[PDB]
């Protein structure tokens, strides 16, 4: 029964904390989304292999750049999450989380996904990115950017609809494996 | 606005209601970690690896402080204001110097983490195999650096609900936006290194960050601002601090504008700012140039 850690790092709007209570409550928060997450752990079966799964949430650590790597050692995987309706998430990807992660761990590995994928397509969130000159991030664009980080997988999930979210943590499983 | 009034009420009961049963939850697992891990260092029977024993007060640090402070004091508080979240945060002015034990427990949490993966071996491993727990012992560990900075969420999410009563929460959140800084200033404290004098004696740091420097090109010295000196030191490799040079704050002076760059300020020292003795400090943004201004020229008035 092989122990497999996963720490979630990214900015605050990205949603890891949503990201993550969706997944173990195999529902949608709904009215309102938790604030504290704790650490989790549960078993989980993939592949033939039952694996002891531990989620670990670094929300409100993002403004405390040595509060933050704490939690850093002894991490089986990383997940650098950030979000489809925000460039700037996209570039402290490779500006701020990326380097820090791979200076604390130089070799653990990594699965790049991108948040709120049900937000892409609305006609209201197009509309506001574009009174700023912005745009949604599209597949291609964070593609190279999981090729540039080196990043195993890239991987997108909306914890609204729960679209891609299993898939998510089964590939952080199989990437240790 | 039948619909505002509804959404606010639901969402103040919501985050009343999470503040108080994580709390809770919080001082069930300072109790577990206790109970399980430290009962064996102390009072166990099997044998403790020859470089982790008598060192429990470094591993553990003070929890048994902060669980003493939330299992007897802190809840009870957090209780009494159950039904009435909007003066929630006057529970964080009263005790506000009761959190400075955190500030402690960070300092120490670098301390132990090395400690375990380099004596403990299999220990703690096998305390959790014999007793089945779901949680490590660094899960543990990790929890009040966690719940530090949860609440200062908290009293966000609380902030933007509330129509009277803002002032009290406003100055909950500051404390609680304090406590954090704090302790993230000892952190990079802990790490300057070659300061030929006593930390103490130079009174409490204030500010820290990194700025680029033309020494009268730009090269990289972190700041450290405090009551009675500001301390210039480079970094280099690991993140330590090398003691470079230190400026008496009664003798300092600013000017906030200087042509050529928005992000840039200068500092100087004796009675007259002489040019070419002019230290010339690049910010990496207006927000940190315009606090650092504040703050130098706070520290100027109060030295006067």
């Amino acid at each position: 029964m092989q122990a497999i850690k996963c720490v979630v790092v990214g900015d605050g709007a990205v949603g890891k904390t949503c990201l993550l209570i969706s997944y173990t409550t195999n529902a949608f928060p709904g009215e309102y989304i938790p604030t504290v997450f704790d650490n989790y752990s549960a078993n989980v079966m993939v592949d033939g292999k039952p694996v002891n799964l531990g989620l670990w949430d670094t929300a409100g650590q993002e403004d405390y750049d040595r509060l933050r790597p704490l939690s850093y050692p002894q991490t089986d995987v990383f997940l650098i999450c950030f979000s489809l309706v925000s460039p700037a998430s996209f570039e402290n990807v490779r500006a701020k989380w990326y380097p820090e992660v791979r200076h604390h761990c130089p070799n653990t590995p990594i699965i790049l996904v991108g948040t709120k994928l049900d937000l892409r397509d609305d006609k209201d969130t197009i509309e506001k990115l574009k009174e700023k000159k912005l745009t949604p991030i599209t597949y291609p664009q964070g593609l190279a950017m999981a090729k540039e980080i080196g990043a195993v997988k890239y991987l997108e999930c909306s914890a609204l609809t729960q679209r891609g979210l299993k898939t998510v943590f089964d590939e952080a499983i199989r990437a240790v494996l | 606005n039948a619909e505002e009034k509804r959404k606010s009420a639901r969402r103040k009961e919501f985050i009343m209601a999470e503040l108080i049963q994580t709390e809770k939850a919080y001082v069930r697992d300072l109790r577990e970690c206790m109970d399980t891990y430290l009962w064996e260092m102390t009072s166990g029977v099997e044998e403790i690896p020859p470089g982790i024993v008598n060192k429990e007060l470094i591993i553990f640090g003070n929890m048994q402080e902060i669980y003493e402070f939330h299992n007897n004091i802190f809840l009870k508080e957090l209780e009494k204001y159950e039904q009435l979240p909007e003066d929630v945060g006057h529970c964080f002015v009263t005790w506000a110097d009761k959190f400075q034990m955190y500030v402690t427990y960070c300092k120490n949490k670098p301390d132990s983490t090395q400690l375990i993966l380099e004596h403990a071996g299999s220990y703690f491993d096998e305390i959790q195999q014999r007793h089945g727990l779901a949680n490590s012992i660094s899960s543990y560990l990790i929890k009040p650096v966690q719940r530090i900075t949860k609440y200062q969420l908290l009293l966000k999410e609380l902030l933007t609900c509330c129509e009277e009563g803002k002032g009290e929460i406003k100055d909950g959140l500051e404390v609680m936006l304090s406590v954090p800084k704090r302790a993230n200033d000892a952190m990079h404290l802990s790490m300057l290194e070659g300061f030929d004098e006593n930390i103490e004696s130079q009174g409490e740091l204030i500010l820290q960050e990194s700025f680029q420097v033309w020494d009268p090109k730009g090269r990289e010295r972190h700041l450290f601002l405090f009551e009675m000196s500001l301390v210039f030191s480079k970094e280099v490799k690991r993140s330590k601090y090398l003691y470079k040079s230190k400026l008496f704050t009664s003798e300092l002076g600013v000017t906030e504008h200087v042509e050529g760059d928005p992000c840039k300020f200068a500092l100087w020292v004796g009675r007259t700012p002489t040019s070419d003795n002019k230290i010339v400090l690049k910010a990496s943004s207006i927000e940190n140039k315009q606090d650092w201004i504040k703050h130098i020229r706070e520290v100027i008035q109060e030295r006067t």
